[PDB]
RNA sequence: UGAAAGUGAAUGCAGGUGGGAACGCCCUGGCGUGCACCAUCGACCGACCCGGAAGUUUGUCAAUGGAAGGGUUUGAGU
RNA sequence: GUAGAGAUUCUGACGUGCAAAUCGAUCUUCAAAUUUGGGUAUAGGGGCGAAAGACUAAUCGAACCAUCUAGUAGCUGGUUCCUGCCGAAGUUUCCCUCAGGAUAGCAGAAACUCAGAUCAGUUUUAUGAGGUAAAGCGAAUGAUUAGAGGUACCUAUUCUCAAACUUUAAAUAUGUAAGACGCCCUUGUCGCUUAAUUGGACGUGGGCCAUCGAAUGAGAGUUUCUAGUGGGCCAUUUUUGGUAAGCAGAACUGGCGAUGCGGGAUGAACCGAACGUGAGGUUAAGGUGCCGGAAUGUACGCUCAUCAGACACCAGAAAAGGUGUUAGUUCGAACUAGCCCUGAAAAUGGAUGGCGCUUAAGCGUACUACCCAUACCUCACCGUCUGGGUUA
RNA sequence: UCUGCCCAGUGCUCGAAUGUCAAAGUGAAGAAAUUCAACCAAGCGCGGGUAAACGGCAAG
RNA sequence: CGAAACCACAGCCUGGGGAACGGGCCAGGCAAAAUCAGCGGGGAAAGAAGACCCUGUUGAGCUUGACUCUAGUUUGACAUU
RNA sequence: UGACAUUGUCAGGUGGGGAGUUUGGCUGGGGCGGCACAUCUGUUAAAAGAUAACGCAGGUGUCCUAAGGGGGACUCAUCGAGAAUCUCGAGUAGAAUAAAAGGGUAAAAGUCCCCUUGAUUUUGAUUUUCAGUGUGAAUACAAACCAUGAAAGUGUGGCCUAUCGAUCCUUUGUUCCCUCGAAAUUUGAGGACAGAGGUGCCAGAAAAGUUACCACAGGGAUAACUGGCUUCAGCCAAGACGUUGCAUUCUUCGAUGUCGGCUCUUCCUAUCAUACCGAAUUCGGUAAGCGU
RNA sequence: GUCUACGGCCAUACCUAGGCGAAAACACCAGUUCCCGUCCGAUCACUGCAGUUAAGCGUCUGAGGGCCUCGUUAGUACUAUGGUUGGAGACAACAUGGGAAUCCGGGGUGCUGUAGGC
């Protein structure tokens, strides 16, 4: 009962695939005070780049 | 268990370095293991027939082999190129250095080869090197060996020790 | 292990939310009810023909049990439970080191 | 058989360096990290407090989550047929810039220079790495040089 | 959605960001536009932890009621 | 002692018999607890038993019959046509689990997206990490040899070691980076942060713009459902327990299982090479005296064996020897090396595969010519897959 | 012709502390379901007998 | 006059290798129809899903101080009263 | 005899006379052992990680109101010198740090002193063993409340690496909580939430033997039994001393008849006798023809 | 250049014997009212500058111990890949790559950042 022998060449049949990297990670992870305030910051950016196209 | 084999330096151990200038090795050819027992064997054929032959006070035995890896007993582990035993005798006492070793090889498992170093008695350095700083007064005898003068350490603490060395 | 009879700790109680004077007390298993419904159910099932039906322990293996502190709030009578490691010799507000 | 604890066979790994034991040096905690840095991972076996896991130690990562005295790295482990994203939160003590990325950035604006002078003259600019080259014909004067000739030594006996 | 009593899904063009199918436009690319999909940031609904404004009648001080707002937690949700 | 009743020995006969218990001879008992007919009672967890678990219709340590019942089955055995495409596992985790399941992996179908991208069982450049081999003991620790000095020590030495000792420290394997999610400038948001628009994070608007930032090669990735498997074995190298083992247990890679084919006389994993149907050519490993396709080839040597030698794995042998012989090395002598011989010692007749072979058809080395696999090459045909056309 | 010693244990057997205790009943608390308290036979605990009882050589 | 058992196909050896004692494979020795009476070396001869051992979350007869119960039995209480 | 007893229902007890079940797993076959059954350190282990044996040397089911948290001051083990225990010189840790072992530590993590309860409450996010399930242990934060310090800061138990537990049931803490469904009040019960009680066979059944009267399904995955494999002479000189040679479980459990004798044959030589020589009735060489 | 304060790498900086140090700075130093702590103002705490370079400190010397580099060891030990290579085995050589360590010898005995003082 156990070896090794047969499961490395068992892992590399379909690759050692990595996982699929996203331009954007969730902000759980994150410090709770620095995500909130990229709540706000982003909420308020939005609204800066919202007023800016009404008004231009 | 302890070791067969207990005393390493035979003969005149307590001689001094010049007046043994041949020195020749028992040196192993095989990488094997040999026994501690076996070891003993062969001195006591070597102390033996030598004392028999060139007397007592004509030779110094010295076996380099020590049975430290445990098998009950114990063996020595050697290599090949590695030196067994070495007898340094004057020159006269070659025939009679080079049967003793020879008979002593039946007493060693493996090959074993006898050759007659090129060293100076136990010294590091060449027979020719040895004369030249002798000469030159570099080197002093301490009981069965000799001390070497070197370039480290204080200049009093090296004169003190080497009174007649003439530096340059 | 030793545990003084009184510490200074928080107090989740609703009027305290600080920490407050708490009398420490080992928790006691009370009386088993007869009244309570696992123990309505096991009777109505074990009367009748049928013999014993329900599985009863003997393999008792551990010799200490976990200590549990019942923290009493002296302002406002709050109960709060705290837990400890298990220990053999168990004492409350004994003599201090020395 | 095995025993499985956190620190097991890690006696060479965590192990202080000979005569490096002792106070910390203070530059460590005077480096800011900032989300996107490369960094190493070395366990220092001063401080116990924030230590990876004994696979961390000699991996590279890239730092995602900053906190008040650790950092959070993001590390490639393979279980079994693929690649697991593992996020350590490693304190800086165990932490130290990777000087590959240093000298990728160095690179980086060497070649936007590189390439500034070259559109400024016209020019095209050779910017990406080559291997080594063959080597190239050149002669070789024996003045003063004269080859000596060589001959196999014969065998000799000096142990 | 909660164990229940119960409450019960639009700040916005039913919302931003990145990649995108298809089309348009311009001189291979560029600009606009973004279906489906996933990464993601927020809003809404319920549970949980706070918070007690109206109103209701019945004890008005109280009883009942539970809006605003706060969590950056939770659901097999919008 | 006969009739009658038994059944000791021959372990006789017979042993698909006359007989699913008999026949022969011998032997026990034979006037009583004797032998027996018919009638009658006791019935299956019951009877009955001078007791052997005996007997209870050739059925007895629980009879027989029919039912519930097609009881149950991690166990054994079988499981029915063809071709085409793809193609395993004996490993992880849990289990009163170890002859079994669930679980992840391997695997098949069905899709969906993405794209010059996003990648690699590879190298390079850049940069990390480690304490194995070696090395060391006049460096710590531990073990150990020998004198000399200074007074059991101390000083400088010296001989020799270490799996749990070590300053030092490889080789091979190992983590990451090598850019458009780039760079530079401007500029906005925040309740975070700072002494402060100071930072930080996400942005805006511009600018450089496929030599776009190493080599090489490939299109790439993700979902869904499910089968089989969850006894493995061999070889290389490293290695543990073991007196040893065609022994037990591991680590890396390749094979066998699942795989034919040429060679090793023969053989699951050794060497070469991996396979659709054929023609031609050329080769691998191995070979060319005959069996056997192919030089009783070329050159220089060694060997004489009263049961020589003959090709890796492999079918097994040693120290030491020789008035064997051919050479070498050093002072006639000691040696050092090859071949041969001795050491060498079993049982049906018998195995370089056989015959035989001796200026070999043996052994060592070089050199050409030649032989042939399903391997490679050109071609024809079959099928699969892939891409480009097709409103005449 | 004899059948030795032993009641420790186990088994059997006839006397007792008040040590136990179920169902009924009794006493109190409750608005009640009920909760406490006392009492209860037999069986056991305690004491005696018994081995041509099981047995051991308390007895040796 | 007239069965049966048994029967993959069969039937000469030696060695090799191989699931480690071959009738078949590989290398040899060899090799002549059809038969009769004997015979017990071989066919690892036949007979029977080893009866010994082990495995099974398969049984059963027996035992006891196993687990859970039970006919009976002793005692109490109520009813008959 | 006599309102007892006998019967009827219930309650104790007794009850292998009888009934139904059970009587772990791993394991160089099983049984007896031991726990390699949950676990930690140094090794086996071959410089990332991962890696086995009933491999090796040891541990663990605890201990502690400080042996936990913070701050200050101090330096330890030893050695030398000299006074009827303390004194100063050196002192790289050679001492201590609860417990096994390794790592870590000197104006400290060590020894004293002072104040203390961060050993607290609530989230989510990570790491390890991993299926990236659970459990256990751990790391970095966040929202409170605090300890401590002049402060920076440190603290969510022990300097780090082990010291542990589901469903069901029961029990405790908590809410000015929810339900008992025709409407209420009061008891009682049932929920939500957070703990504990316990499963050491430690992802967690409630479990004594015996068969030689024995029975089934299987097993050469596994023993006995047969096969295979594995374990006197020559060298050296004082014939001592040395040295070199001549258990496993692969096959068979739809069966290979199991010791000895008797009988009969054949082979080997490692020679008892016979034949032939050789060495001082005693020892060797050729020799398996014949006998034994 | 020298000194002080704060440091960075943490011995080329450490340990030891000896010889120097002008200025300033630093240190030794006087005292115990107070803040403060001890058996003891000796340490720590506070007030001051009367003398001193004796020490600290800086620097120099020693073929000093040590430490850091360069070479020797050394293409040695070891190791990845390969052979129907050698050898009974042990092991060894070769082909294509990587490549140490001690001993030994040469050199070296801190450099430097900010703010200041002489």
């Amino acid at each position: 009962n156990h070896t090794n022998h047969n499961q490395n060449k068992k892992a590399h049949r379909n690759g050692i695939k990595r996982p699929q990297k996203h331009r954007y990670d969730s902000l759980k992870y994150r410090d709770a005070k620095f995500r909130r305030n990229q709540k706000f910051a982003n909420r308020g950016t939005v609204e800066a780049i919202r007023q800016a196209k009404a008004s231009a | 268990p302890d070791s067969k084999i207990r005393i390493f330096d035979l003969g005149r151990k307590r001689a001094g370095v010049d007046e043994f200038p041949l020195c020749i090795h028992l040196v192993s050819n095989e990488y094997e293991q040999i026994t501690s027992e076996a070891l003993e064997a062969a001195r006591i054929c070597a102390n033996k027939y030598l004392v028999k032959i060139g007397g007592k006070d004509s030779f110094h035995l010295r076996v380099r082999a020590h049975p430290f890896h445990v098998v009950n007993g114990l063996v020595a582990r050697v290599n090949i190129g590695q030196i067994l035993m070495s007898v340094r005798t004057k020159d006269s006492s070659r025939a009679t250095a080079i049967e003793a070793l020879r008979r002593c090889q039946y007493k060693f498992p493996g090959q074993q080869r006898i050759i007659v170093s090129k060293k100076w008695g136990f010294s590091q350095y060449a027979r020719d090197e040895y004369i030249e700083k002798r000469s030159r007064g570099e080197i002093i005898p301490d009981g069965c060996y000799a001390k070497f003068l070197n370039k480290r350490g204080s200049l009093q603490e090296k004169l003190d020790l080497f009174p007649e060395a003439s530096f340059n | 292990v030793n545990i003084p009879k009184t510490r200074k700790t928080y107090c989740p109680g609703k009027n305290c939310r600080k920490h407050t004077v708490h009398r420490v007390t080992q928790y006691k298993k009370g009386p088993d009810s007869k009244l309570a419904q696992g123990k309505r159910r096991y009777d109505r099932k074990q009367s009748g023909f049928g013999g014993q039906t329900k599985p009863v322990f003997h393999k008792k293996a551990k010799v200490t049990k976990k200590v549990v502190l019942r923290l009493e709030c002296v302002s406002c009578k709050y109960k709060n439970q705290l837990v400890l490691k298990r220990c053999k010799h168990f004492e409350l507000g004994g003599e201090k080191k020395t | 058989p095995h025993s499985y604890g956190i620190r097991a066979r890690t006696r060479y790994t965590f192990q202080r360096g000979f005569r490096e034991h002792g106070q910390i040096r203070l530059s460590t905690y005077l480096k800011t990290y900032k989300v996107g840095d490369i960094v190493d991972i070395k366990v220092n076996g001063a401080v116990q407090k924030g230590m990876p896991h004994k696979y961390y130690h000699g991996k590279t990562g890239v730092v995602y989550n900053v906190t008040q005295s650790s950092v959070g790295v993001l590390i490639y482990k393979v279980v079994g047929n693929r690649y697991m994203e593992k996020r350590v939160n490693v304190r800086i003590e165990h932490v130290k810039h990777s000087k590959c990325r240093q000298d990728f950035l160095d690179r980086v604006k060497a070649n936007e220079a590189k390439r500034k002078e070259a559109k400024a003259q016209g020019k095209t600019v050779q910017l990406r790495r080559q291997p080594a080259p063959p080597a190239k014909a050149h002669f070789v004067s024996t003045e003063n040089n004269e080859p000596v000739t060589l001959h196999p030594v014969a065998y000799d006996t000096t142990i």
